[PDB]
């Protein structure tokens, strides 16, 4: 019933150890950007078109850009099979990344505009809405959409007394916690964040530095993925 | 740190620019007051500017080019066509041939005509204005509208205009190419099949000399093989 | 500028709050909450049902807010639900994590029966904050627990409420972060974050909403606030 | 199995009784004009918007306004737990209630306008759509909806062969007939009508006259309410 | 006006209706009606089901009146569903309320298996006053009864027809009440009102329509002349 | 459990038989155009309403009209009740409907238009969606609007290694193909053809000829309908 | 060959062949085979050197000089756009109007919804009409009762010299107004408009009596008699 | 001109890309490129109710989503006409060739029977969506992959009976090309899908788009549809 033998965790990481990640960027053809992310069990499609004014303008907001991003599960991406379309849970996935996103990507350079994100995750593993941001980046800086930063993020959480990094599937359902977080590099910013379960105000602390580190070995893996597509 | 001589180093949106120079499109003022890296592209600079030219597309217009854009939306005084840009640009009923009392916009050109039109300003929001007044500005009437990478735009047109006015007679066709990657072409039911497979041709391999030599001899075997 | 928000209160003070228990009484619990005048009404129908099969040994609890076009003018233009949807996860999240309910005693008849406790919070009234006054509702109605064992035989128990979560969103005016924000400091700056705390000084759930970003400051000193304006809101009204 | 014993209905009621009726006005901040009724079991908010311009001009009706009046039950509000949102039954109840309230309120005085009615019931007894009607009056004065009446309302039917007033929700399941009149009580004109059941001409005017008979005392109810709130 | 209308009728006239039974053949039951020029085809699709757990010894009717956007140039504008609800739900009533059907004999376990009776109305042609049209389509579609007993066993009979209960609807033209109005009269007064009688001289039922008000006196000569309009469509097609 | 036993289909057809087939035009009121149709047990009825200006976004495309064909089935239409409303197998054919009529229909006359062709099947035999594209087009010439021809259609299939025309709900349920096709008869050009089933390369061809010798004969049904409406006397058909 | 009669050749269905000489007109479409064919189903009216075809239709073509209503369904900055019953919506601008108003200001004279009786100024092509309000007797129509029959009986309706809709006026103590395009106001007493309905029913539906005056005159004097 | 606007002849497919077990935790999968046009299927299987009528069979439902990542113009349009089209094009080829054998998926006779959810998501659209979703559809079949262990039993292989290969075509000017990308799909107005079975059967045929068809054309589209069939399946579905 228990999630660690030998401070090894079921799928054989330490406790600050991520999955295996890979991030391609520019797979798709008639998006404007994309990028494809894998990331543990995770198969994510992400693909980003604008800006571009909107027709009819009623739509239209004067100040700044709308970032309309779209978080889509497909019918055999999850355990049993899901109706297609969205629900309570992509909505509020949606949301919470478009805000996200709103926060790094240069908004008042496009007033009136829209920016389309579609997040396709074809196959999900735990921690889902995480690589789609790290891929939603990917596919902005391949559209040639402007940024002040790259916004990336990684999960942490409690399991048995512990706190460790990025969570598999297994740990997320029986595990004490869970904590998407996702920043500006730069800054340090917190532009996602999101919190379940129980924990102290020293083991969120401490779960905090565990992410903002991650993010470093995270960062890199993004600025290979565009640096690989001149080379 | 790192950086070459002309080219600097290659940058990711954020990377800080340290370089002496009038800060222009691309680069951002941190709350440090340092300058980052909007886009990302490759770090350029000349003695008085220093900009990040990104690897994108979503051609953006500047006066002067000529383009053919999608009339969207009709007006009382003006039309909203879209030039393949952020955002729509706008033909006012001044700006063309015809005498026309407002709301007879419709009478002339109708929402989804595509004109060849040149770009008489651009604010700094990238918004258009657009005329047809100057000689060879026209409605496009029939024909089949291909959409190209702006950037392969001057390539296709070649030195002089020599390279797309040589295809039009090879193929039998009438060519318009606007600066924003949409081609106009209508000729018979076969030139155009040849006009469209030759603009690929040299929109993927625009890079290799002989370039021309190529097109002639790829549509004189296209002319003989069925006949 | 003395130290005070637009209004009078200070950084960590809440607006006025009144908690009707019982308010809709033919409900097995259910609650009227007034935050200044951002005004809901929370309401618990206990009923027997089948549990999840993967989870036979324990109740379930299924959480819905809405929105009325009611409460606000421009509710029906838009709606946005996204704001709607928002609010009932954060609420869910902070009362499912707090394990206020204890789903494993309300199992009638192990992966067969077990009981399904609907909570729906209808908001009548918009003036700032709804997340915070949703969960007060919420506890304050989960607390007339009434579960209705009557109908499978057995006896009438209340429903067992193990924890207190409270909630508390916080925005940034300023330099200076404030909590309970009115509709005006909702709208005069982007960017909240909701903090649910227990009595333990236990962290149950996290939200940031809205566009804009924290520093990891801020985010301490929400935490800690958060922890603090819930604790002297758990004694005032709910000892 | 029968509603009645002694002559008196399962709550200790006359065949003439009301059930106990109040009426709060002003109770919401954000509508423009509000109103609280508890009638019985019931408990309704009832708030007004407007009148107001119609955007997108394509809804827009031109001679006079639209009075919009949604009727919804929150879930809490019934027997057993309902899905939130409405069916066919509130669609029906939102019409006829916008369709009553249309000829009291001067509709004319806004062309192209929207006037909303937004009517949530908490609690549920049975007559609920009179009840928020009743209510609803209160509101659009308090709003200050011009109008030429004050809309009022009362149920009816026959239980056991008696006709009785006010039904609860038992003698409305169980009953014998269920009749909703609303009027407006200058003339006496019924803009608010329907009939389920079983009954005679004989009855269904015996009905009328006792529903008539109350409505005078609803609608000091409804002054009332106006009254203190200022 | 002077005893006419703008049609050759009296205030108390229908219109020439032609009534179809079977008019679908492969349904249990049907009929084609048309009224003046408003057409309806009403069908009956009898099947066995679960009956409702409150009812358990009883079968269920389940009413639909379709506006199809082809009745009308203007229907699908809109297409405001709140009149074909409002018809669906107001020709129901009749036919419930009269008890025209015996639900109770179509019971064929009791608590396990009843009779589903599909009762559905299709508009085809709009020329005014859908619902007396609808409830005359529906209880002579109710009459080509072929319940299919022969699928649980048992024995194909006649589905119980204890009433015909007649919709009569009525508006006022200037100061004189007409009934079954055209759709141009239906448009010259705000203000309709169907009683729906059965031949036992018993109200079944009642609804006011549209925006307008009528005074107590029309409500009483409406109700008389509609028993006594519905008496004489009883005699004429419903011997 | 078979469908023939001397060359005789269940229904008592030859192979290449029609079912009996009725016509009316212009039987709707409001309809701008109409037309009743009965094919075996199909009772279809056809309303043409436009061409108008229309209104809604992105509506107002500047080439041509619209014909936006709706196909309805009535919840008591079919073997067992379906629930009112389109589904996934109404919206199939209203596109496939909507694609031939824009062949015929005249398109071009009337740009920024828009043309509701409301097909409402009352009862459902099979091959219903040919049966209510044939009485389109009489409810599209009864309305006044343009047409190049008068699309006209049959329905094929395999049935017992032998090929038969205007299959029926027997002999569609049960039968090896189904064929449903649909043509402009001056020119033989095909706007509408589907296909289920197993069938040979020469089968298919068979059936196909079939068809189009079929729709002489439903072409004429059509015609008359049109004549009958305002009289007929005198001759010139 | 088939049939044909002395001067209306046959009826025709669409696509009949048409092997008549002359000037093709409305009504005929040229194949793929260069022959001509029909284009609706009606009569193939061939008049001198014009070869046309008729359709038995509706849907009210408006032609230059109609007197018609229509309700007002937008208000642009300088047009009214105005249903006439007919395919296309038509336009009335704001200076072929009898008020003086600055552009903007359109919502002051006419609303969406309103009636009004003008002119057709013109058709171009596509039959979109242009309208206008300037001449006497063209106006606003307010109040009333709108009637709409089938704009090929109206002729019988008004009658020869405005005859018959005068006659009934008088009779029925009403103000009428007839539309070319079969919208017909209608404003008198709450009564007299019951009876002006009345006639108009009989009238459309029974236009072929040469006796048509004798018969309304005297239905309208027995409803009036009745009373 | 002899030959296409690429360097394609008439009967030449673009370049297929076909992934068998792209999606592990679905019970069959396959990821399919056409050219640019990509799709990924994926199979789902679990034990259901079977439907009333045929109590001894289990249920193949199909679905194509056409995702928004797919094109840019989705939400201009977006048909949904065209997404809906192709989920019963592709499922009828499925069908009507007995591909899966729904007796076999028989758990209780009459209780308990075996849905097949084949779910294709279109994330690319360059032309020619069917053909794609069929090639992705054949293919995350034949991973069948059926979980009898959740019903005791013992996991086996879904049963493949044939193998549908359908192919779309259109006529550019007078020539009949197939497999058309978006420039030739919209060059000319009207296509024709024919799909084909191994044993020179026609299973599935269908008319798009407005557009007419010569009975010349519709029987040079047969004689090429079966043909280049042929050399699809010997080429992938060995």
């Amino acid at each position: 019933k228990l999630i660690n033998e030998d401070n090894l965790r079921l799928d054989g990481r330490s406790f600050n150890e991520l999955r295996p990640i890979k991030i391609q960027a520019g797979v798709l053809n008639r998006a404007d950007g994309s990028a494809y992310i894998e990331w543990g069990g995770n198969k994510i499609m992400v693909g980003v078109y604008g800006p571009k004014e909107a027709y009819p303008k009623h739509s239209q907001d004067i100040d700044h850009a709308i970032v309309k991003a779209r978080y889509n599960m497909a019918a055999f991406s999850v355990d049993e099979r899901k109706r297609p379309g969205p629900d309570r849970r992509t909505m509020e996935i949606s949301k919470v990344i478009s805000e996200a996103l709103s926060s790094s990507i240069m908004i008042e350079q496009f007033p009136r505009a829209e920016i389309d994100v579609y997040i396709e995750v074809l196959q999900a593993d735990a921690g889902t809405r995480i690589a789609g941001l790290t891929a939603a980046t990917v596919a902005l800086a391949d559209a040639g959409v402007p940024m002040r930063d790259m916004v990336v993020g990684c999960t942490a959480g409690k399991v048995d007394g512990h706190m460790v990094l990025d969570l598999s599937k297994e740990e997320d359902n029986y595990g004490e916690a869970d904590i998407p977080i996702a920043i500006m590099p730069k800054t340090g910013d917190i532009v996602l964040m999101q919190m379940d379960g129980d924990v102290t105000e020293d083991e969120l602390y401490q779960a905090m530095d565990m992410i903002f580190e991650a993010t470093k070995r995270i960062s890199q893996i993004q600025r290979e993925a565009l640096l690989n597509k001149y080379k | 740190m790192y950086q070459l001589g002309d080219v600097k180093k290659i940058v990711l949106p954020g990377d800080p620019i340290e370089v002496q120079g009038k800060m222009r499109n691309g680069v951002y003022r941190g709350q440090d007051n340092r300058y980052y890296s909007e886009y990302f592209g490759t770090l350029q600079v000349n003695d008085q500017f220093v900009d990040v030219v990104p690897f994108s597309g979503q051609y953006i217009p500047r006066k002067g080019d000529k383009v053919i854009g999608k009339v969207i939306e009709v007006g009382p005084s003006t039309w909203t066509v879209d030039i393949n840009s952020p955002y729509f640009a706008m033909l006012h009923m001044n700006d063309t041939p015809w005498r026309m009392s407002s709301g007879d916009l419709k009478r002339y050109l109708n929402a989804g005509d595509y004109i060849y039109a040149k770009i008489m300003s651009v604010n700094e929001i990238k918004e258009s204005w657009l005329t047809l007044k100057e000689p060879g500005l026209k409605k496009l009437e029939g024909g089949h509208m291909v959409l190209i990478h702006a950037s392969r735009v001057p390539r296709v047109i070649g030195k002089g205009g020599g390279m797309v006015n040589m295809v039009k007679e090879l193929t039998a066709t009438r060519i318009i190419i606007g600066q924003n990657g949409l081609i106009w072409i209508d000729g018979p039911i076969e030139g155009v099949t040849m006009a469209i497979a030759a603009i690929e041709m040299i929109e993927r391999e625009a890079h290799t000399e002989g370039l021309t030599a190529r097109v002639e001899s790829f549509l004189k075997e296209l002319k003989g093989e069925k006949d | 500028k003395g130290g005070k928000r637009i209004d009078g209160r200070l950084p960590d003070e809440f607006r006025e709050l009144t908690i009707i228990e019982n308010y809709i009484p033919r409900a097995n619990g259910s609650a009227y909450v007034a935050l200044g005048n951002t005004r809901v009404v929370a309401g618990v129908k206990i009923e027997a049902g089948e549990p999840f099969p993967d989870t036979p040994d324990q109740g379930v609890l299924t959480t819905n807010v809405e929105l009325l076009p009611i409460a606000f003018p421009s509710f029906e233009a838009g709606p946005p639900n996204d704001l709607a949807i928002e609010v009932s996860r954060v609420v869910d999240r902070g009362i499912r994590e707090s394990k206020m309910i204890s789903p494993e005693k309300l199992v009638i008849e192990q992966g067969k029966k077990v009981w399904i406790v609907f909570l729906d919070i209808n908001v009548l009234d918009y003036d700032g904050n709804l997340i915070d006054a949703s969960t007060i509702a919420a506890v304050a109605a989960l607390r007339n627990a009434v579960v209705p064992a009557s109908k499978e035989g057995g006896e009438d128990f209340k429903l067992p409420v193990s924890s207190t979560p409270i909630s508390v969103t916080m925005v940034k005016i300023g330099d200076t972060l404030v909590c309970d924000p009115s509709l005006e400091e909702d709208q005069i700056c982007g960017g909240r974050i909701t903090v649910t705390t227990t009595e333990d000084g236990h962290i149950r759930a996290m939200q940031k909403g809205e566009i804009g970003a924290f520093t990891v400051e801020d985010v301490k000193k929400a935490v800690k606030m958060s922890l603090e304006v819930g604790k002297k809101l758990r004694e005032k009204y709910f000892r």
